[PDB]
């Protein structure tokens, strides 16, 4: 069970390059891939991830391709590279859940028992946050009718550590806002 | 046994007939699993070692400095002073069996 | 000597169970593939192979490799429990070889159909033309259930290729004693 | 052996056909198909007295196609059992059967349901109980809905039925609903499973719901007819009325039970009635 | 010749085929195991490579909620903070840090 | 539907093709009676630069467009 | 029992071996007296390949069958 | 024997030679048409690293035969 993620800039920023540059393949609506991270106490930290080659059918949920040879690869020369990160979960987009997406789980659940779902939802909007986290779990349903397996919520939150503030703050220097503000940044707060 | 072969897999075929039965299921279904299974398993496994190994091989390179561990206690952790008169706490060992090292 | 690479895509459907042949069907279909796997690696160096299977949805157990030696590891293990299903088995062929690496080798679908099979003409046809437009060879094995389906496979085969298409083969089979011995001469012709 | 067909059609239907046509499927060795035709043959209202007989042929058949989905094997053994009528004998014939099907383990648990089914009828403490607890655990870490679990729920609600358990037995008759299909079955038992459910809900000790009761499609349609006042008093409860001269009338109806309780059922309407005052 | 001497022959060779199989299924299973363990134990290895090393000092007077003044074996002294969860109730002035 | 691309070296060339193409198949024509390597072709449509990825109505391309032709310098 | 061992390179061997013997241990022998690891080369019999996990009496292979040998690996 | 040697960077580099000659000789004829130091160069072939000891008659290669190359890159 986990209580909360938290999720670093390097993973949202990866995930809108992702996005930009698919085009050069061929067109699609979202895209997929895995969350590299780690586990301190029911608390989960994300802190990288990697494409990898999928398509799909826009009616048909029964059609879908994902490639687990490239995974494998993959996270093999990650870890060649550093030891300390593990697969945790994977991460799509597109803005509204597909019925499909648990087929999907329950295939790179293999990889990890936690596999933890996070949808980024690259192209922007207003209100609030850009990202939710979700947990599958079979549950009693009712008094009585079939136990089915589906995603429950889990709260969410982003994250940073030392020395990836200090490029972020660098990048945002040109536009900036008052740390406190006096009346002037409270009283846009309520509205 | 004589008991068995004679009594019954002489006398009461029928006992025969499942003793053929339960050998010939278990012996297929046994021998070709599991021979297949663990010899891809240490095939795998072997290599997986090797890499490994060679990962090692790099980082024990010539140059080391002569140090002497004053204390050591389990939170597998040890105190060294070093011969440039340095101390070091550290918390892990490293590349050598934390209960051979002594003081 | 022509650079194409393929699919093999095999039943494993429940009346697998049954033995007309010499021992059970499964190891014929294993000898075949065995075989067929081993002609198409032989025949060009750089040519590559994968397996899929079609009964109870379709699963992608192999993503497109040279090695050889995987597929026959990976093929033991089918436990025969399946139902047929043909439509989604050839679409999630075709989408998988939407992405080869290297993209001037040819397009080829080959697949094993053991089973009795039901189906709708007006899909079957509808994905033949699919296949027509994208350029993409297919071939069959019959080998159990003639009657059922010859019409059907002969209607698809034919309506697939023709006009001076390339004549892609219908194999086809009395329950002999093996399926190697048919199989060699008309799919297959390494030069 | 391969004559015993041939001699054996004079007993029940299709004498020509059913059994040539076997003889057909045998020589053929299309297992599958064989073990089709023989399942649907033993469906047949034939008394089917030659039991023995069959199961000598049957297990000529699966002494090597037994490789076949054991599941189907399971059920046709116990269509054999059921004609039996020593116990001793059956279970011991059970326990064989349970030793050799091994591989696909919900056969095991279809059997221990009918060992327990069969223990219950003489003596179901120092058995039975132990048989259900014995088989929850195996139940859960199945993936799918499966077919068995009807089973298991019908052994568990029996075992329930004594009257003392009504609360628990009220919910276990519901996950057997939540697993048979679109109603099909006898009318007489639809309505009288329905009817025994209401009774043992209305009694039960934890339960206070009466909202969801009232839309679940099997009360609903099979008591429209004769014996209403159940559904009467059901909706009684649910508004919160206190007045009820239609129990007095249920006291001939159904002096079992509800005519000795009377006083827990009214204090339940008694605080019940809040609920709905208060709402 | 005879079904049940046939059978038995073919029985107890079929049998001794059977003991055969399982020995050498023993002997892959613990030999398999045992490469597990030599696995573990380079795995060990690999995270234990990545440690750092700290310095040893001790705590001098305590300054302000937050701040400490500590001083290192033989080099200067320093200004500091103390980390997150570190129960600061434990820093007492003359403590091994 | 008839495209002209226009090389720097001056030449005009002109290809038929239908509306349901893709750029990969036009450089793969391209390839055809070019004979340069489609890795090593860049097309550009009035400043815009395309994609291998996508189909010709993504860029509301009509019938005798022209199309810039660049090559890739880099292997000096 | 002998068996021909054939390369492509048109060298024939002789092998002396019992039935029992598992593929590994013929690969031993073949690596012990000719020097060639067991894993740079594969074993064909008409089309027939063989694996550590079936005994050589699976395939139904016969006294002075002839076999093929297929290296693997690039050179050494 | 003409083979092509790429690089990380695209560059493609053809090149003539004769199987019976020796790998150092072919870092040779790179660094003269190049100009780069021997020690530099290191060469990749189908994922092995190729060695001084060997001949191209060894390591089997054919002509059209795709090496690469990479530096030998370091800091302080």
């Amino acid at each position: 069970a986990v209580q909360k993620v938290v999720v670093h800039p390097l993973v949202l920023l990866s995930v809108v390059d992702h996005f930009n540059r698919i085009g050069k393949v061929g067109n699609q609506k979202r895209v997929v891939g895995v969350l590299l991270g780690s586990w301190q106490k029911k608390v989960l930290d994300v802190s990288n991830s990697f494409a990898v080659p999928f398509d799909e059918d826009d009616k048909d949920d029964s059609v879908w391709f994902l490639d687990h040879d490239y995974l494998e690869n993959m996270y093999g020369m990650f870890k060649k590279v550093n030891a300390r990160e593990r697969i945790v979960g994977w991460y799509h987009t597109g803005p509204k859940l597909h019925k499909n997406d648990i087929a999907i789980n329950e295939l790179m659940k293999r990889y990890c028992p936690n596999s933890v779902l996070v949808i980024i939802d690259v192209k922007p909007k207003d209100l609030g946050l850009p990202t939710e986290a979700y947990i599958s779990v079979e549950e009693v349903h009712d008094d009585g009718t079939p136990t089915s397996k589906t995603f429950e919520h889990v709260t969410s939150e982003i994250g940073a550590e030392e020395a990836e503030e200090v490029g972020v703050e660098h990048l945002l220097r040109d536009i900036k806002d008052t740390t406190v503000g006096t009346l002037s940044q409270r009283i846009t707060n309520q509205v | 046994e004589q008991d068995g072969i004679g009594e019954e897999v002489l006398k009461m075929s029928t006992e025969e007939i499942i003793q053929r039965t339960r050998l010939l299921d278990s012996e297929i279904k046994i021998m070709k699993s599991e021979v297949l299974r663990v010899t891809h398993e240490l095939q795998a496994m072997k290599d997986k070692i090797k890499e490994n190994s060679e990962k090692i091989k790099v980082n024990k390179t010539l140059p080391y400095l002569v140090s002497n561990v004053i204390e050591l206690l389990d939170v597998k952790c040890a105190v060294i002073k070093t011969s440039t008169r340095q101390t070091y706490f550290l918390p892990v060992i490293g590349l050598v069996d934390a209960e051979k090292l002594k003081p | 000597m022509v650079l194409e690479s393929t699919m093999v895509c095999v039943d494993n459907s429940e009346y697998m169970r049954n033995g007309d042949f010499l021992p059970t069907r499964l190891q014929a279909q294993q000898d075949a593939v065995n075989i067929v796997c081993h002609s198409k690696t032989r025949s060009n160096p750089e040519n590559n192979v994968g397996l899929i299977t079609l009964a109870n949805d379709c699963e992608v157990l192999t993503t497109l490799t040279p090695d050889t030696g995987r597929i026959l590891s990976k093929l033991h293990t089918v436990q025969p429990k399946g139902k047929i299903t043909f439509c989604t088995g050839i679409r999630v062929a075709h989408l998988a070889l939407k992405h080869r690496q290297g993209k001037n080798h040819k397009m080829r679908i080959i697949a094993f159909v053991g089973s009795p099979v039901e189906d709708n003409e007006k899909d079957l046809v509808k994905l033949a033309k699919r296949l027509k437009k994208e350029k993409v060879n297919v071939d069959i094995i019959n080998f159990g259930e003639e009657e059922v389906n010859t019409e059907k496979l002969t209607a698809f085969v034919n309506t697939l290729n023709g006009k001076d298409g390339t004549g892609s083969h219908l194999v086809t089979v009395p329950p002999g004693p093996s399926l190697a011995d048919a199989l060699i001469s008309s799919p297959i012709l390494a030069g | 052996v391969p004559g015993f067909l041939q001699q054996s059609q004079n007993s029940g239907p299709g004498q020509p056909a059913v059994w040539h046509r076997l003889e057909e499927l045998y020589t053929k060795k299309l297992w599958h198909q064989l073990t089709l035709q023989v399942l649907d043959f033993v469906q047949d209202p034939c008394f089917a007295q030659g039991d023995g007989l069959i199961k000598l042929y049957e297990n000529f058949i699966s002494e090597f196609e037994h490789r076949v989905n054991p599941l189907s094997l399971v059920e046709i053994i116990l269509h054999v059992v059921r004609q039996m009528t020593d116990p001793n004998v059956a279970l011991t014939f059970l326990e064989k059967t349970r030793e050799k099907v091994k591989s696909s383990d919900e056969a095991v648990i279809l059997c221990k349901t009918a060992i327990g089914a069969l223990k219950l009828n003489i003596g179901d403490l120092q058995v039975t109980k132990e048989t259900i607890e014995d088989v929850e655990e195996m139940l859960n870490n199945l993936p799918g809905v499966t077919s068995v679990h009807s089973r298991f729920y019908d052994l568990s609600s029996k075992y329930y039925q004594t009257i003392g358990n009504h609360a628990s037995y009220y919910k276990d008759a519901l996950r057997f609903l939540g697993c048979v299909d679109i109603k099909d079955l006898p009318v007489s038992e639809q309505q009288e499973r329905a009817f025994t459910l209401g009774l043992a809900g209305l009694l039960g000790e934890g339960v206070f719901n009466f909202g969801e009761l009232l839309m679940h499609p099997v009360l609903e349609s099979l008591r429209n007819t004769d014996r209403q006042w159940l559904i009467d008093t059901l909706y009684a409860f649910n508004s919160g009325n206190v007045e009820r001269f239609q129990t007095l009338k249920t006291a001939w109806g159904q002096q079992p039970d509800l005519a000795a309780n009377e006083a827990q059922l009214l204090r339940k309407i008694q605080l019940l009635c809040l609920m709905e005052m208060t709402f | 010749a005879d079904p049940r001497d046939k059978a038995l022959q073919d029985y107890r060779k079929k049998l001794l085929e059977h003991k055969e199989i399982d020995g050498r299924l023993k002997e892959l299973r613990e030999q398999l195991k045992e490469l597990t363990k030599q696995y573990e134990k380079s795995e060990n290895d690999l995270k234990a490579l990545q440690s750092v090393g700290q310095i040893v000092g001790e705590v001098l007077k305590q300054l302000t909620e937050e701040k400490f003044i500590v001083k290192a074996t033989n080099g200067p002294r320093y200004v500091v903070g103390c980390r997150r969860q570190l129960d600061k109730s434990k820093l007492k002035p003359g403590t091994r840090v | 539907m008839q495209i002209f691309v226009k090389t720097l070296t001056g030449k005009t060339i002109t290809l038929e093709v239908e509306p349901s193409d893709t750029i990969e198949n036009v450089k793969a024509k391209i390839q055809d009676k070019e004979g340069i390597p489609p890795d090593q072709q860049r097309l550009i449509f009035a400043g815009k630069q395309l994609e291998d990825g996508r189909t010709l109505s993504d860029y509301n391309i009509q019938r005798e467009s022209t199309l810039h032709l660049v090559l890739r310098l880099r292997g000096g």
